[PDB]
């Protein structure tokens, strides 16, 4: 009818219908937070615009935009401040395109044990799309970045209902901002950005968690110091260690901002309790990382006692979902299926889930029980 | 003309309780965001979790909530959710 239950405690959610969107999993209404049903990820490598997940922090989201009047301001430690129209971006600068995953820092938080506070998401706070726009490098070079620059800040049209609440503003290092891959995207899957995905312009930060991907982006500031805004200084912090993790119940001793994705993979064509025919069972799914390249996906039908190599689909780019397929002989009875990806720098997925106070960065080997008959 | 976007109606509500914190939460906890933020938190988290949530809203986000109301709200939440 109109609700679903996610597979964790207090998992009931309304199915909600927004303009331009198919029915999605409603987390919050004001501001909107919308999760993608898992089944969508079995429909193809690129997430359709009408299915793409939505995450916002502040209730004052823009609800009327005049695209002709819209301006992107570039200011701070630059030789020439710029005020750029959408027409300017499309006409005066080379276009670039990238197929890239956007995934929220807190994707899968609902599965973290012990449970932690925050957005109680299943795995649907991620999506893959073909972004087109201008490399930020090109716009910054036009402004003329000055020696001594350290960071670039990014702010959008949304704001707090109460002005004392800190504005949503994020920062990137200057070397990252000018790397050529960070993009001012005006197009998503060949169309103008859906409204809730940041119409008319957003930052795309390939291989970095979604918090950086500032939507409705209208203000870019080059600064000669580290940005100390709340959403960099206090929010979006991970343990400053290799595992980005702590002992359950324990605060980190030091933290750093969240940054690149860790390696993830999913089986998309089966879910818990699915029936399959005993014999050769066809499996398929996706894998992704921070852009180093998926080297392999191993698949198991006996809870990781033994692994079979999956065949990797032809790729769409190092920042995209990477498809994979495997055919496994399954004897009659119950089987715990797992998949596990590794990337070209040797990052992989832990067999046992780790923990951090914020519930960011989950990437445990996913297990799915099926019934072969 | 500009382009515009229409949101569906908000319907999220707090779980009624006889504790006075129910009305104080209705009066203080929907000013910035819908109460589905609260309704969807992990269940039976208890007193320390909800004490911390309320204090964060006040200290970090500047929710204008006085001390008596803050305790009423956290107590109602810990007992109800
Ligand atoms: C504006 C000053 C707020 C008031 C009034 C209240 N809260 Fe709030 N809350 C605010 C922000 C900026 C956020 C983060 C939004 C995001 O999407 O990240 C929240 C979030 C919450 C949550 C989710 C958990 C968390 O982020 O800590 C909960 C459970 C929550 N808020 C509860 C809550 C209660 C009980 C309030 C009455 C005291 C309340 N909020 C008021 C800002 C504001
Ligand atoms: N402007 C803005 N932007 C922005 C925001 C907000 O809030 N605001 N959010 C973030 C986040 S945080 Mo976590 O890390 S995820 C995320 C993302 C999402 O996207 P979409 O919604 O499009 O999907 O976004 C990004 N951007």
């Amino acid at each position: 009818a109109d609700t679903v239950t996610l597979p964790f405690a207090n998992g009931e959610r309304p199915l909600v219908m927004y303009p331009g969107k198919r029915p999605l999993i409603g987390l919050t209404a004001r501001p909107p937070q919308l999760e993608t049903p898992f089944s969508v990820f079995d429909e193809g490598l690129i997430t359709p615009n009408d299915a793409f997940f939505v995450r916002y922090h502040l209730a004052g989201i823009p609800l009327e935009i005049d695209p002709d009047a819209f301006r992107l301001e570039i200011k701070g430690k630059v030789g020439t401040p710029l005020s750029l129209s959408l027409q300017d971006l499309k006409n005066d600068f080379p276009a670039s395109e990238v197929v890239a995953v956007n995934q929220c820092s807190g994707n899968s938080r609902g599965f973290v044990e012990p449970r932690v506070g925050g957005g109680q998401l299943a795995n649907g706070a991620m999506g893959n799309a073909r972004w087109r726009g201008v490399p930020l490098k090109a716009v910054l070079e036009k402004a003329g970045v000055q020696a001594g620059a350290k960071q670039v800040t990014f702010g959008g049209l949304d704001g707090p209902v109460i002005p004392e609440t800190p504005d949503f503003v994020k920062a990137l290092s200057i070397d990252h901002a000018t790397d050529g891959e960070v993009m001012l995207a005006y197009s998503m899957n060949g169309a103008d950005l859906p409204w809730l995905n940041g119409y008319p312009l957003r930052l795309v930060v390939p291989g970095y968690y979604g918090t950086y991907w500032v939507k409705h982006l209208n203000e870019i500031t080059v600064i000669d110091k580290e940005f100390d805004g709340f959403w960099m200084k206090t929010a979006y912090r991970i343990p400053d260690n290799a595992c980005a993790c702590t002992e359950p119940g324990k605060a980190p001793t030091a933290t750093i901002p969240i940054n690149r994705f860790d390696v993830r993979s999913f089986i998309t064509n089966v879910e818990n309790g699915a029936s399959v025919k005993a014999g050769e069972v066809p499996l398929r799914g996706i894998a992704f990382d921070g852009g180093y390249g998926i080297t392999q996906v191993s698949v198991s039908a006996d809870a990781g006692k033994s692994w079979t190599n999956a065949t990797l689909d032809p790729g769409l780019g190092k920042y995209s979902f990477r498809g994979w397929k495997a055919v496994l002989p399954l004897t009659k009875g119950d089987h715990v299926l797992m998949c596990r990806a590794t990337n070209a720098r040797g990052e992989t997925q832990p067999m046992q889930a780790t923990w951090n106070p914020a519930g960011y960065m989950r990437n445990v080997v996913e297990a799915t029980r099926v019934i072969a008959a | 003309a500009p382009l515009t976007y229409e949101l569906p109606d908000e319907t999220a509500q707090l779980k009624p309780a006889p504790q006075p914190g129910f009305e104080a939460a209705q009066n203080n906890c929907a000013a910035c965001h819908s109460v589905d933020y609260i309704n969807t938190q992990p269940p039976g988290k208890g007193q320390a979790f909800w004490d911390a949530e309320v204090q964060k809203m006040i200290k970090v986000y500047h929710a204008p909530v006085d001390e008596a109301d803050a305790k009423a709200i956290a107590d109602y939440l810990a007992k109800t959710y």
